C-alpha cells in the first residue's frame, strides 16, 4: 500500500501510547485519510497535517517519516519524549508549523533546520535541550514565531538571528543564555512579540532595541541586565506590555515613557531606579498594571493617577516616597488590589477607592500616613485582606466592617485609634485575623468578641483596653489570644475551657484579680499562658500537671498562694512564680507540710 | 520565603482536607502572615502548629530548610511515611512532637543533632528499628516518650537517658534494657 | 522545563 500508509502505520507502531491513542487507525484505497489526526489533500490523497498531542504518548519518532512529503503541519505537544532532536524531521520541508513543545528533548540541537525553509511557526518550548542555540534557524527568511524557552540552552543569542525580517514572536525565555543582549535584534521589523526572561544577561538593554516600531509584549525580568533605562525607549508607540523586573537598572526613570499611550501593564521590580515619577506617566490611558516595586524610588507620586479609567494594580510598595496619595484614587471604579507599604506615605487615605467596590487586598502598613479611617471603607464588599499596621490614623474607628461576606484579614495594630472599638466585628462570618494592639481605644471589647464564626488570631495587647473580660460564649475557632497590658480589672471568665483550639493566651500586666479557672486545665492543646503581673490571688489548679501540651506558665508577680503542681510543672521553670509570696511547693523553694 | 517556599512543598506534599493549610500562599513575602505559622521580629518561622488537622500523606525533607524553626507540632493526625533525617539539619528546635500518627521507619540518628531539644515525642505512632544513641548527647532533654511502636533494640540508660521511667519507652517490640523489663546479649 | 511568565506577583 502508500508510503503514506506505511508511514502513518510505522508512526502508529513506534509511538508507545495507551491505545486508546490509536484507536482508529486499523486497515482494511485512501484509507488513511480518515484517521484521527491525519489531515489529506483532497485531490492527492498526501497527509498535509498530523496533530498529535497530550496524547501521553513516549517513545522514538519513526525514521519512515519523510514518507509524507507533502505535509504542512506537525503537532507534537506535552507527550513526555526525550532524544536528540531527530534531524528526519528536517527532511519534511514544505512544513509551514512544528510544534515539539512540552516534552522532553535533550542534548543539542542538530544543525541541519534551515532545510525547512518556508517554515513559519517553530515552537519547542519546554523541552530538555542544552548547548547553544542553533545559529541554523537564522537562516529561514519566512520565520515568523520562534519559541525556544523552556529548556537549557548554553551560550549567547546568536545575533544572526535579528535577520528573521518577517519574525513577530520570539521566546527564548528560561533557558541558561547569558551576556550581552546583540544589538542586532532592533532590527526585526515585524517583531511584535518578545519574551527573553530568566536566562542571565549583562549590561544593558541596547539603545538600538527602540527600532522594533510594531512591539507589544517586552519581558526581560529576572536577568542580571543593569545599567540605565535607555530613553529612546519611549519611541515604541505600539507598546501594550513591559515587564523589566529583577534586574540591576540605575538612575532615574526616563520622563520619555509618558509617550507610550497603548501601553498597559508596567512591572518595573526589584531594581535600584531612583528619582521621582514622571509627571507625564498620569496620561496613560491605557494602563492596568503599574507596579514599581522595591526600588529605591523618591518624590511625591503624580496627582493624576487619580483618574486612569482603567488602572486596576497598583504596587508602589518598598521605596521611599512622599506625599499625599493621589486624592481621587479609586474613582475610576475599576481598582482592584493596591499596596503602598514600607514608604515614607503621607496625609489621609483617599475616599473613594473602592467606589467601585472592585477593591479586595489593601496593604496601607508601615507608613506616615495620618488622619481619621475612610467610613467609605466598611462600605467595601470585596474587601478580603486589610492590613494597616504602623500608621499614625486617628479617631474612632468605622462601624461597618461586619457586613462583607468576604472579609478574612484585617491588622489595625500600631495607630492612634481612639474610642470604641467596632461591636460588629465578631459578627463579620469570614474574618480569619485581627489585629487592634498598641493603640489609644480607652474602652472595653464586645460581648461578641469570642464569638467570631471562624477567627483564628486575636491581639488587643497594649492598646489602653479597661474594663471586665467578656465570657467566652462558644469560642470557635481561637488560638491565638494577646490582650497583654493594658488596665482590664475582673476576673478570667468561668467559660474559658469553651476554646478548644487556644494555644498562646497573654493575659499579662492587668488588673485582673480572683482566680484562675480550673476549666483552662482542660483546654487540650494548650501551649503558652503567660498570667504575670496581676492582683490574682488563689490557688494553682490541682489537675494541670496532667497536660502534656503547657510548655508556659507564668503567674509571676501576683497573690497567688496555696502549693505548685507536681506534673508536667516539674520541667518548669521556677522564675515563672516569683514574687508570689503565698506558693508553696518545690519549684518555689519552700515546703509545704 | 525560602522556608516560605519549604512549608510550601510540606503543604503539596500534605493532605488537608480541611484546608487549614489554605492560608499558605507561596507568592507571599514570607510566611509569617501564614496560619498555623508563627515568625519571630525577625520573620523567620519558629513554630509550625498543624496539631490535630486531619492531615493526611506525608512531609518532604524540605522541613530542614527552617533554621530558626523552634516547636514543630504536628501530633494527632494521620500522616504516615518516614521520618526525614534532614531534621536533624533543625539546630534551634526546642521541641519536636510527631506523636499519634503512622508513621514508619526508623528514628534517624541525625535527631542526636538537636541540642536545644527538650521535648521528643514520637508516641503512638509505627516506627520500627532502634533508638539512635545520639539521642543521649541532648542534655537539654526533659520528656522523651517514644512508647507505643515496633521499636526494636535496646534501651539507653546513659546521658540525658538517665532521667527516664520506662512510661517513656512502654510498649514496643523487643526492646532490651535495665531502664525496660528484659535484658539483653 | 516549565517558565514563568508575566507580572512579579509576589505580595503582602
Ligand atoms: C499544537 O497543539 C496544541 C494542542 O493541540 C495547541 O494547544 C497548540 O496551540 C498547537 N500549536 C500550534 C502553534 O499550532
Ligand atoms: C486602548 O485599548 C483599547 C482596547 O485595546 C483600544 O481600543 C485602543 O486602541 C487603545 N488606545 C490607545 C491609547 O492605544
Ligand atoms: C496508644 O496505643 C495503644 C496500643 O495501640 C492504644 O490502644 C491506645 O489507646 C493509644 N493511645 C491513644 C492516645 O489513643
Ligand atoms: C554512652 O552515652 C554517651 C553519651 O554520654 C554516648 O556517647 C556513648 O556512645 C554511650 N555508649 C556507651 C556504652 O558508653
Amino acid at each position: 500500500f502508500s508510503p503514506q500508509l506505511l508511514s502513518l502505520l510505522s508512526l502508529k507502531t513506534s509511538l508507545s501510547g495507551p491505545p486508546s491513542a490509536f484507536q482508529d487507525w486499523k486497515v482494511p484505497d485512501a484509507v488513511w485519510c480518515s484517521w484521527s489526526g491525519v489531515v489529506c489533500d483532497n485531490v492527492t490523497a498526501q497527509v498535509i497535517s498530523l496533530d498529535l498531542s497530550h496524547r501521553n504518548l513516549s517513545g522514538r519518532i519513526p525514521i519512515q517519516i519523510r514518507y509524507l512529503s507533502s505535509l504542512l503541519y506537525l503537532n507534537l505537544s506535552g507527550n513526555s519524549l526525550e532524544g536528540s532532536f531527530p534531524t528526519s524531521i528536517f527532511d519534511l520541508t514544505k512544513l509551514t508549523t512544528l510544534d515539539i513543545s512540552r516534552n522532553s528533548f535533550d542534548s543539542s540541537f542538530p544543525p541541519g533546520i534551515s532545510k525547512l525553509k518556508f517554515l513559519k511557526v517553530f515552537n519547542a518550548f519546554s523541552n530538555n535541550f542544552e548547548g547553544l542555540l542553533p545559529s541554523d534557524v537564522s537562516r529561514l527568511r519566512f520565520l515568523e514565531e520562534l519559541n525556544f524557552g523552556g529548556s537549557y540552552f548554553e551560550g549567547e543569542i546568536p545575533a544572526a538571528y535579528g535577520g528573521l525580517q518577517r519574525l513577530k514572536f520570539i521566546h527564548l525565555a528560561g533557558n541558561v543564555l547569558g551576556g550581552k543582549l546583540p544589538p542586532r535584534l532592533g532590527l526585526l521589523t515585524e517583531l511584535q512579540h518578545m519574551e527573553i526572561g530568566y536566562n542571565h544577561f549583562n549590561g544593558n538593554i541596547p539603545s538600538e532595541f527602540a527600532l522594533l516600531s510594531n512591539l507589544k509584549y517586552f519581558d526581560v525580568s529576572n536577568c542580571s541586565l543593569s545599567g540605565s533605562l535607555p530613553q529612546e525607549l519611549g519611541n515604541l508607540s505600539n507598546l501594550e506590555t513591559l515587564f523589566l523586573f529583577q534586574n540591576g537598572f540605575t538612575g532615574e526613570i526616563p520622563e520619555s515613557y509618558s509617550n507610550l499611550k497603548s501601553l498597559k501593564l508596567l512591572d518595573f521590580s526589584s531594581n535600584q531606579l531612583s528619582g521621582s515619577i514622571p509627571s507625564g506617566f498620569s496620561t496613560l490611558k491605557n494602563l492596568t498594571w503599574l507596579s514599581l516595586i522595591s526600588n529605591n524610588l523618591s518624590g511625591e507620586v503624580p496627582e493624576g493617577i487619580g483618574e486612569l479609567p482603567e488602572l486596576t494594580t497598583l504596587f508602589l510598595w518598598n521605596n521611599n516616597f512622599t506625599g499625599v496619595l493621589p486624592h481621587k484614587l479609586g474613582s475610576n471604579g475599576k481598582l482592584e488590589t493596591m499596596d503602598v507599604s514600607n514608604n515614607s506615605f503621607t496625609g489621609t487615605i483617599p475616599s473613594s477607592l473602592c467606589h467601585g467596590n472592585k477593591l479586595y487586598k489593601l496593604i496601607l502598613f508601615s507608613n506616615m500616613f495620618e488622619g481619621e479611617l475612610p467610613k467609605s471603607l466598611t462600605r467595601c464588599e470585596s474587601l478580603w485582606r486589610f492590613r494597616s499596621q504602623n500608621n499614625r490614623l486617628n479617631g474612632t474607628i468605622p462601624i461597618g466592617f461586619g457586613s462583607l461576606r468576604n472579609l478574612t484579614f484585617v491588622d489595625l495594630s500600631n495607630n492612634r485609634f481612639t474610642d470604641q472599638i467596632p461591636a460588629d466585628f465578631a459578627t463579620a462570618p469570614v474574618l480569619q485575623y485581627l489585629n487592634l494592639s498598641t493603640n489609644f481605644f480607652h474602652r472595653k471589647l464586645p460581648e461578641n468578641i469570642w464569638k467570631a464564626p471562624n477567627l483564628q488570631i486575636f491581639s488587643a495587647s497594649f492598646s489602653n483596653l479597661i474594663g471586665e473580660i467578656p465570657n467566652y460564649v462558644g469560642c470557635k475557632s481561637f488560638y491565638r489570644i494577646e490582650l497583654q497590658g493594658n488596665s482590664l480589672n475582673g476576673t478570667i471568665p468561668w467559660d474559658i475551657g469553651h476554646c478548644e483550639k487556644l494555644l498562646c493566651l497573654n493575659l499579662s500586666q492587668n488588673h485582673l484579680n480572683g482566680i484562675i479557672p480550673w476549666e483552662i486545665s482542660t483546654l487540650p492543646s494548650i501551649a503558652d499562658v503567660d498570667l504575670s503581673h496581676n492582683l490574682l490571688t488563689g490557688t494553682i489548679p490541682s489537675d494541670f500537671g496532667s497536660s502534656k501540651t503547657i510548655t508556659t506558665f507564668n503567674v509571676s508577680y501576683n497573690q497567688l498562694i496555696g502549693p505548685i503542681p507536681s506534673g508536667s510543672f516539674a520541667h518548669l521553670n521556677p522564675s515563672f512564680f516569683s514574687s508570689n509570696e503565698g506558693l508553696c511547693g518545690d519549684l518555689v523553694g519552700k515546703p509545704c507540710n | 520565603n525560602m522556608e516560605g517556599d519549604a512549608l510550601h512543598s510540606l503543604r503539596a506534599n500534605l493532605v488537608d482536607p480541611n484546608n487549614v493549610l489554605q492560608s499558605w500562599d507561596p507568592t507571599l513575602v514570607n510566611p509569617c502572615t501564614w496560619f498555623h505559622v508563627t515568625c519571630n521580629n525577625e520573620n523567620s518561622v519558629i513554630r509550625v502548629d498543624l496539631g490535630n488537622a486531619d492531615l493526611s500523606g506525608q512531609l518532604v525533607p524540605q522541613l530542614g530548610q527552617l533554621k530558626n524553626l523552634q516547636y514543630l507540632e504536628l501530633y494527632s493526625n494521620n500522616i504516615t511515611g518516614p521520618v526525614p533525617s534532614d531534621l536533624g539539619n533543625l539546630t534551634n528546635l526546642v521541641s519536636l512532637d510527631l506523636y499519634l500518627n503512622s508513621f514508619t521507619g526508623p528514628i534517624p540518628d541525625s535527631l542526636g543533632k538537636l541540642f536545644k531539644l527538650r521535648f521528643l515525642r514520637l508516641n503512638n505512632n509505627s516506627l520500627t528499628g532502634p533508638i539512635p544513641m545520639s539521642l543521649t548527647n541532648i542534655m537539654t532533654l526533659q520528656v522523651l516518650d517514644l512508647s507505643n511502636n515496633r521499636l526494636s533494640g535496646s534501651v539507653p540508660d546513659n546521658g540525658s537517658f538517665s532521667l527516664f521511667t520506662p512510661i517513656s519507652f512502654a510498649n514496643n517490640l523487643d526492646l532490651c534494657g535495665p531502664v525496660t523489663s528484659r535484658p539483653c546479649p | 522545563h516549565e517558565v514563568p511568565s508575566g507580572p512579579n506577583p509576589i505580595s503582602n
